[PDB]
């Protein structure tokens, strides 16, 4: 295992069995295979369509141009508030 | 031996409680249900079905 | 600290350039799931701190 | 060990010379055949290496010797370029000499019992053979080029017949006198390591067996032939690259693999032969040097022994 | 007594300190000798703590100015320089920590009190050293010896620390019981 | 290792075949006596330093 | 038209600091035509071919007849009294070329003479190949102004590029001449010997008489270059620092440390597709093929070319390749990035994609380039 | 400071773990750091005493 | 074909050609290999990619199908006392057996 | 090439780590009746 690959790390876990200078893992230190979505029990979604309508309203009273509509949650949720040009600290309360 | 003893110990604890079911709760089209159990030291474990 | 920060990382692009298909790139934000390694590492040791 | 010697006795510079100067004459009388069937065989194999395998692993310093008798000149063929080799070994030997005696007396110890450590004698001998062997390097590449003539193809052989005549044709066909000391850096580190690599196996093994064995006559010839093996062991692969260096025909044509210097040399060794190319004729080699370190002891031994009875000392200061 | 080698010579600093923190602490060393060494310490470590704070604007005045710092603070990235910056002020504070002259100093004041001490209980001085703990250094015995001296010296010497004046029994020792046996154990 | 199935496959090629090769360690087997020797007596120097020594009268 | 310039630090960037961010520099009155940043140095051609060269003058550099900073930029002297036009340049680690309008081919920089007369050269000679420069004098000796490089002509070629140490002229006859330091396949001519005068590539001389495949271009950074030919593949040869060549089969297997000879990029991610054109970055290799697809290797990350996922509905347009970064532009004028190529990012993220904010510069960015830790940008 | 990145935060290993993790890391290499210099220094001390003394 | 032992018709089946796993739609995360097991360099069977590749068979994907939904719903059952007397038995064995 | 020598070399190199863990796999760590007889006389 000098110079020479014979194994492949594709289909080993840890390359460390034989002493070589010519393999690497294919996970290395500080890589973590994990799952991107979990079984975790998420927050009632019911109040959140009510939230989102009347803080849109709300604040399209102060900005009509910023377009901000209820059928836009799924799009408006993913900016920021810089972005869409509204100061939400003003109007928090 | 005081290692595997408690070792042996808690866990066989942890297997025998696990069976109960402290909590269950269906999703919100009723195509899962989470349920909370009994973890090592008697607090809340969650888990899927 | 997290507001702009790629989806992927290292091993999304090292697992993008191999044939295991039995797992996937990240593709949603690590906040949701952040500091598992935590809770992963007690899961490990609960059964051996007494 | 640090005072186990006794230096009672120590020659002056006149008799070391005069000594070391015949010792050395008759001992390359008496053993350059085997030098010279040894560069050869180098010659020889030069290019191709070892490509027998086990036992017949090398070449046979026996056929070597066959092969050239058989040309037709007899015993005369095998002292072809002697002059040559033994105006090199004469000046070498002046040198190395004068040059460990100055430093040797100037650095002794005050005690008569007391040495110059192994380390410290080794790094003047590795100094003085150094530089003997760059100061008389042109000698040992004529000695070389003629005995390599033989085994070389006609048209690329240089056709000497003499030192003098031989150094002058290097002068003026190659074009100026830095022409004589081609492969002078092989042979100083050739000379060093041979240096080195004698006096200390010999000493180890001496006093080792005498430990073992008590005080017999048969120790120092063990602890020569130890000291012989380990010294050919270390030296051949040197002197090897500089017979390659020396044979190296000025016209790159006519060498049948140029070499640039000693490192190009160990490469193009190590690319067209294994590692154990450097120890082709090792045998020769070992018999040579055996041979002479054996002539030059018992003859210095026999010497200093009658010369120290007849000043007068004791018979374990002898 | 150039040549001759007393009997702490292969001592560390820890080891000094730890004996003259022993001594002083088993009253062989009385506190009319400390406050030179206490007054050596605290220079000691104001000079450690404070050597690359007044290092550091000095190389920017001089030696961060010269050519090859400008070589490298313009041709390399700024982590590269602030990591060249870095490891020569590391290198300079080690240098002050290995030869300054408040560190000779206060060795020298250590050394003064190992010979006191010498003098004064013969070679018994060898007897105030033991297996130091691991990680407890000379600037901590010192730091003992510090609180150690304020506690004897405080307004509590009495009421809240242990008095310096001995008080112990005068007895014979030759003929007064002792609490261990040679080679047996007693009851 | 991890990447072959423990088996035996059909063909009888895969037989291990013993082929004799260098032959310089068996000089150092046929001279294991004297070097075994050697080294219980000579080299660890026993019994003694002075048994194996030639014999000189006390002066 | 007018440059922007950022970057780690500010030898060749026209100031004495340093700024992520980009710089405006307008000491060329919107008559930038071209622009080359070395590692220590850059070199400018205007519209009316004068050519300004500042940054660090190592080993003569900048064709100022000096070895000190020159930050702020300067005109070529040899260059400016004789009006010659310059058509294009090459700036490498220590050395620059020029190419002018009539053919004419200048050189002027480090040359691998010895630093000091005290060394280990005695020793380094017997180990490694004697060092030269992309000097084409024929002699190991820094040039500390411009000069000729005799026998060398340059009319009508395809490309012109040169890496650390060593540099490459592609022909309209597809013919490729090669000098400079030919170490670990740098020139990708098989030989490991420093070629200093210019020589034809044999290796893609037998390419193009056997296989009929015509050298396209070639780029080089650092001691690595890629070349593309007629059919739609990618050659990289040279030095694998952090996988740029893209030639690792297999992930876990060292054996791509260097390619002695042009060697084929790994098509598995590609096949079918023609790579359209390329970049080459100190640490990286960023090219797009016909698909409208861009694909990058490089900066330890992807040792064989891997597919970046910016958005396809707009055509790329320019790539740019640096140090540890890329960035590609698109039609409308949108510039992703490969990390902080520009230096400034909008709050637009992607998998593996930044939007490098517009406000930076101010106009169209026309060009982008910069491959050893200082990037630049030609704005009209 | 390797593929480009510029900060604690964007590795993976700051996912899982976090600021502790860097702590560990930080104190290994520290420690690991010590200890070389503890030997270099032992053995240029060792090149003094013996090859120039 | 591996000429030392394999056949004639020792043909790979394509991993897409593979038949995919429908059992069920919840993810199997053991397949990752927790941080926890990898931090500590702990090689286990169950995430090993050499038995993961199966030939015939796709193994379960590690997160859970896109159709599951994991948003609450309503309560079943709920007996949170159980908690309270698992803490009280554990902790009462604990101090005997300690 | 530069360094045919040094390729030698490597090759050399991983002939003697190859002859090593196959000598080891073979005499040291193998359950062959035959070679655990050879090794026992
Ligand atoms: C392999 C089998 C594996 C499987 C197992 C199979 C079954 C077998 C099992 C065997 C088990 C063990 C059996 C023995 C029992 C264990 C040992 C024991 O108890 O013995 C007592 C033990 C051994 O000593 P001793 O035999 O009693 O004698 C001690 C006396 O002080 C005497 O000291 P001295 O100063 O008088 O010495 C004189 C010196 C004077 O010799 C010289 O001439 C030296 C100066 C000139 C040299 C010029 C050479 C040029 C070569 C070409 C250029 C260089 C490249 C080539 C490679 C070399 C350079 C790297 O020469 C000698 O030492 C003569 C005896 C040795 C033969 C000569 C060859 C070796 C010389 C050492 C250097 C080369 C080492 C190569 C690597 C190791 C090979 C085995 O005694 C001690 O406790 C003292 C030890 C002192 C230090 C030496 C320790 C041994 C060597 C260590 C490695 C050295 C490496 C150096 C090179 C490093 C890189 C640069
Ligand atoms: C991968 C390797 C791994 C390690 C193992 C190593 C294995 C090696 C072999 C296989 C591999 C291939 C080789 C690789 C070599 C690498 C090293 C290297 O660069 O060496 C090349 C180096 C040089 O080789 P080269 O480049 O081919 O050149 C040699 C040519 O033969 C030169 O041509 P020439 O023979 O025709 O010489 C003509 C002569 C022409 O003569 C001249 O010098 C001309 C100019 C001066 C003229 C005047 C002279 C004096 C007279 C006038 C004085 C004034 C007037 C006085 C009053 C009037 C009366 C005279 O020139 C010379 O004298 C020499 C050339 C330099 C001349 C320039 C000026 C030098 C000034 C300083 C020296 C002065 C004193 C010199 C004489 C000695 C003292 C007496 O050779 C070596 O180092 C030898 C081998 C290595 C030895 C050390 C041991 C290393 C290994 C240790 C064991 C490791 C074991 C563990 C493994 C470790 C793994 C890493
Ligand atoms: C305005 C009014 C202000 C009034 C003042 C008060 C209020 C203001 C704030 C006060 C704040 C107080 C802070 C106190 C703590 C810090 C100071 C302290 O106690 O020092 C310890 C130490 C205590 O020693 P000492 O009692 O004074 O005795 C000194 C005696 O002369 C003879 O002693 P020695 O030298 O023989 O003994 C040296 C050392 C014996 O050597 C050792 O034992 C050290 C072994 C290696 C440790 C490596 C740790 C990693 C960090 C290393 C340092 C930073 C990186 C340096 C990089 C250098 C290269 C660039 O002894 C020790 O110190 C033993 C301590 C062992 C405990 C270690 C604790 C755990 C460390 C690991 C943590 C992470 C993992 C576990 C996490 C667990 C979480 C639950 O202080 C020193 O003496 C150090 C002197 C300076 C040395 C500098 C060396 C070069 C590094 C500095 C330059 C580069 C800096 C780069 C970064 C710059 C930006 C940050
Ligand atoms: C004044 C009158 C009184 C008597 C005076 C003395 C008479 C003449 C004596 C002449 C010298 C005789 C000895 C010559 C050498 C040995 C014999 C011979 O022919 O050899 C020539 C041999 C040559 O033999 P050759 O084999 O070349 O002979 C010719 C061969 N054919 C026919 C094929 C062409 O040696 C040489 O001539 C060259 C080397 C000479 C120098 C080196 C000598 C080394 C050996 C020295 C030690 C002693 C050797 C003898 C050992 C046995 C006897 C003790
Ligand atoms: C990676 C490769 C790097 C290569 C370059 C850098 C590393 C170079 C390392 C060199 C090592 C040299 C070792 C010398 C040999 C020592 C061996 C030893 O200790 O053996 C035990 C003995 C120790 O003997 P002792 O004196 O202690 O006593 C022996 C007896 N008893 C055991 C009872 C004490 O030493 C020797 O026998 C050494 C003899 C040779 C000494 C001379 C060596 C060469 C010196 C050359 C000087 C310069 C010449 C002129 C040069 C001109 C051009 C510049
Ligand atoms: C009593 C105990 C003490 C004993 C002291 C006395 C001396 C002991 C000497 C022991 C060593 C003996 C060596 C024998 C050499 C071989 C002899 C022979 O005939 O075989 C020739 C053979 C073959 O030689 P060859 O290659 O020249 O063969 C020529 C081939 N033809 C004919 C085709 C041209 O040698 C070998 O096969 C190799 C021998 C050396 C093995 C070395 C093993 C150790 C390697 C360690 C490397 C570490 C590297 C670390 C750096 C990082 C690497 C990535
Ligand atoms: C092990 C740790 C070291 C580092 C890692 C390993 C790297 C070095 C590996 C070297 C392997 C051995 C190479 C030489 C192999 C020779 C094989 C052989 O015998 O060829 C047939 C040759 C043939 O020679 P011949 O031509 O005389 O043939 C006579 C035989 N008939 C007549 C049948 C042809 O045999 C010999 O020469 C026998 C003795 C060989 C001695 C080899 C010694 C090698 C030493 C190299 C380093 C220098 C010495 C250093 C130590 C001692 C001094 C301090
Ligand atoms: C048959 C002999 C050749 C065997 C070759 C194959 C085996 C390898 C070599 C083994 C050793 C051979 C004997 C000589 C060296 C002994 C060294 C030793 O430790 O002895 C010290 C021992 C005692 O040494 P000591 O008692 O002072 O200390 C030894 C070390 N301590 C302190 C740890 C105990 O001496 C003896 O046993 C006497 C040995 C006398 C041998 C005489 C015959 C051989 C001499 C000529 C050899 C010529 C060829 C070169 C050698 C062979 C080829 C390399
Ligand atoms: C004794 C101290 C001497 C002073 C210098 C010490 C430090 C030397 C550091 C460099 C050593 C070489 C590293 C490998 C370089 C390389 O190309 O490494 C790669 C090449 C091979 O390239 P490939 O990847 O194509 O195979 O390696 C070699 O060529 C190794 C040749 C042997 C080297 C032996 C060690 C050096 C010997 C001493 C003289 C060195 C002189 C030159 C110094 C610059």
């Amino acid at each position: 295992c000098i110079y020479q690959a014979y194994q492949n790390p594709l289909r080993h876990i840890n390359t460390g069995h034989n002493p070589n200078n010519v393999y690497e893992d294919i996970v290395m230190l500080g890589d973590y295979p994990v799952q991107n979505r979990t079984h975790d029990k998420v927050i009632s979604q019911t109040y959140v369509p009510a939230i989102a309508n009347i803080a849109f309203t709300h604040l399209s009273k102060k900005y009509p141009q910023a377009g901000l509509k209820v059928d836009q949650l799924n799009t408006l949720k993913e900016k920021t508030w810089n972005d869409l040009g509204v100061n939400i600290e003003h109007e928090k309360q | 031996v005081a290692i595997y003893a408690t070792y042996i110990a808690l866990s066989y604890i942890n297997n025998i409680w696990k069976d109960y079911v402290v909590r269950a709760q269906f999703s919100k089209d009723k195509e899962l249900l989470f349920v909370t159990r009994v973890s090592p030291f008697g607090t809340t474990e969650e888990e899927v079905y | 600290l997290y507001l702009k920060s790629t989806n992927y990382n290292r091993f999304d692009y090292r697992l993008k350039q191999t044939d295991w298909g039995f797992y996937i790139n990240n593709n949603s934000n690590y906040i949701q799931n952040i500091f598992s390694g935590l809770k992963y590492i007690w899961r490990g040791l609960r059964f051996w701190i007494i | 060990m640090n005072y186990s010697y006794k230096r009672y006795w120590e020659p002056s510079t006149a008799e070391v010379i005069g000594l070391s100067l015949s010792v050395n004459t008759i001992s390359a009388a008496l053993t350059y055949p085997i030098e010279f069937v040894k560069v050869r065989s180098q010659i020889r194999t030069e290019g191709v290496g070892i490509r027998s395998k086990n036992l017949y692993m090398g070449i046979n310093p026996n056929k070597v010797f066959r092969e050239i008798h058989a040309t037709g000149n007899g015993l005369r063929g095998f002292y072809q370029g002697f002059e040559s080799h033994l105006i090199g070994r004469l000046s070498y030997l002046f040198i190395r000499n004068l040059t460990y005696k100055i430093i040797y007396d100037r650095t002794k110890p005050v005690k008569a019992h007391n040495d110059l450590s192994h380390r410290e004698k080794g790094v003047i001998a590795g100094f003085a053979g150094g530089l003997a062997a760059f100061l008389t390097s042109p000698a040992d590449l004529v000695n070389t080029r003629t005995i390599a003539e033989g085994g070389k193809p006609k048209e690329w052989r240089w056709g000497y017949k003499g030192l003098m005549d031989g150094i002058n044709k290097i002068a003026a066909t190659e074009g100026g006198n830095a022409a004589l000391f081609r492969g002078s850096y092989a042979n100083v580190l050739r000379a060093v390591i041979l240096n080195i690599s004698l006096t200390g196996p010999f000493d180890y093994l001496n006093e080792k067996i005498w430990i073992t064995f008590g005080d017999m006559t048969w120790n120092k010839y063990a602890a020569l032939l130890w000291a012989s093996f380990w010294g050919s062991v270390a030296t051949l692969p040197f002197d090897n690259i500089r017979t390659r260096l020396y044979a190296q025909n000025a016209d790159p044509t006519k060498n049948r693999l140029t070499y640039s210097g000693w490192a190009d040399a160990a490469k193009k060794l190590i690319q067209h032969e294994g590692i154990s190319g450097f120890y082709v004729g090792f045998y020769a080699f070992y018999i040579r040097t055996f041979l002479y370190a054996w002539t030059t002891v018992f003859i210095t031994d026999k010497i200093t022994s009658d010369w120290k009875r007849k000043a007068g000392l004791k018979e374990w200061q002898i | 007594n150039n040549l001759r080698l007393k009997p702490w010579f292969h001592w560390t600093d820890e080891e000094r300190s730890h004996a003259i923190f022993s001594a002083y602490e088993k009253r062989i060393l009385k506190s009319e000798d400390l406050p030179s060494f206490l007054r050596a310490n605290r220079i000691n470590n104001v000079s450690t703590w404070v050597f690359p704070l007044i290092a550091l604007p000095l190389f920017n005045q001089s030696i961060f100015k010269l050519g090859f710092a400008q070589r490298i603070l313009l041709t390399r990235p700024a982590i590269e320089w602030h990591c060249f910056k870095i490891a020569t002020v590391a290198a300079s504070w080690l240098a002050w920590l290995n030869f300054s002259p408040f560190y000779r100093k206060l060795e020298n004041e250590k050394e003064y009190l190992l010979d006191t001490l010498e003098s004064r209980i013969g070679i018994n001085v060898l007897d105030l050293n033991d297996a130091l703990p691991r990680w407890t250094t000379s600037q901590e015995y010192n730091r003992r010896t510090q609180q150690l001296y304020n506690q004897r010296n405080g307004f509590f010497a009495g009421l809240l620390y242990p008095q310096e004046e001995s008080s112990r029994p005068l007895v014979d020792i030759a003929s007064f019981p002792k609490n261990l046996h040679k080679e047996k154990l007693t009851k | 290792e991890s990447e072959d199935l423990d088996f035996q496959c059909e063909s009888f090629k895969s037989q291990h075949f013993r082929k004799k090769g260098p032959i310089s360690q068996y000089l150092i087997l046929g001279l294991l006596p004297i070097l075994y020797f050697g080294t219980e007596f000579f080299y660890n120097h026993y019994p003694d330093e002075d048994y194996w020594r030639v014999a000189h009268p006390p002066p | 038209g007018n440059l922007y310039t950022w970057g780690q630090y500010a030898s060749g960037t026209g100031f004495e600091t340093a700024s992520a961010v980009p710089r405006k520099v307008d000491y060329f009155s919107g008559n930038v035509s071209k622009v080359a940043m070395g590692p220590y140095h850059t070199a400018v051609i205007t519209n009316d071919g004068s050519l300004y060269t500042f940054g660090w003058g190592q080993n003569g550099a900048l064709g100022n007849g000096a070895k000190e900073f020159q930050l702020s930029p300067s005109p070529v002297s040899f260059f400016n009294d004789k009006k010659l036009k310059v058509k294009d340049v090459v700036v490498g680690e220590s050395y620059t070329i020029a190419v002018t309008e009539n053919g004419e081919v200048y050189s002027w920089g480090y040359g691998g003479e010895p630093s000091s007369k005290i060394n280990l050269d005695f020793f380094r000679n017997a180990i490694l190949p004697q060092r030269c420069g992309a000097l084409g004098s024929g002699d190991n000796k820094n040039r500390l102004t411009p000069q000729q490089i005799a026998n060398l002509k340059a009319d009508g070629y395809k490309n012109i590029s040169g890496g650390d140490n060593f540099a490459t002229l592609v022909n309209q006859s597809g013919e490729v001449i090669n000098w400079g330091t030919g170490l670990f396949g740098s020139l990708g001519n098989g030989s490991d010997y420093p070629l200093f005068t210019p020589e034809v590539n044999a290796y893609f001389k037998h390419l193009k008489e056997h296989e009929g495949l015509t050298v396209q271009s070639i780029k080089s950074a650092g001691h690595f270059s890629a070349a593309l030919l007629s059919n739609g593949k990618l050659y990289t040869f040279g030095v694998n620092t952090q996988g740029q060549l893209g030639i690792r089969e297999n992930l876990g297997h060292n054996t791509d440390q260097n390619a002695r000879l042009p060697t084929p990029v790994v098509d598995r991610h590609f096949v079918g597709q023609k790579v359209v054109d390329f970049e080459v970055g100190e640490n990286t290799l960023v090219f797009l093929t016909d698909k409208n697809e861009v694909f990058f290797s490089g900066l330890e990350l992807a040792y064989q070319p891997i597919r970046w996922e910016i958005p396809t509905d707009k055509k790329i347009v320019k790539l740019a390749a640096s140090k540890d970064t890329f960035a590609a532009v698109t039609e409308t004028g949108k510039i992703y990035q490969f990390n902080e190529f520009v230096g400034v990012s909008t709050n637009e993220v992607g998998n593996d994609y930044n939007v490098a904010d517009s406000k930076a510069f101010e106009g169209k960015v026309v060009d982008l380039g910069g491959s050893y830790g200082i990037r630049f940008a030609i704005v009209n | 400071g390797s593929h480009g990145i510029t900060k604690i935060s964007q590795t993976q290993f700051f996912h899982q773990f976090g600021p502790l993790g860097t702590l560990g890391a930080v104190g290994f290499y520290g420690l690991t750091a010590y200890l070389y210099y503890k030997t270099t220094i032992f053995t240029v001390k060792k090149f003094y005493s013996h090859c120039i003394l | 074909f591996h000429h030392d032992k394999g056949y004639k018709y020792d043909v790979t089946t394509p991993y897409d050609q593979r038949y995919n796993y429908v059992a069920d739609r919840l993810g199997h995360p053991e397949i990752l290999g927790n941080p926890f097991e990898r931090l500590m360099r702990l090689e286990g069977d169950i995430y090993h990619p050499n038995y993961l590749d199966q030939p015939f068979v796709k193994v379960p994907n590690a997160n859970p199908n896109a159709s599951l939904n994991f948003e609450e719903g309503e309560v079943l059952y709920e007996n949170t006392r159980l908690l309270e007397w698992a803490k009280f038995w554990n902790y009462s064995v604990v101090v005997g057996y300690l | 090439n530069y360094f045919y020598y040094l390729d030698r070399i490597k090759k050399l190199f991983t002939y003697l780590n190859d002859l090593r863990k196959h000598i080891l796999k073979k005499y040291v760590y193998t359950i062959n009746h035959k070679r655990i007889a050879i090794n026992y006389l």
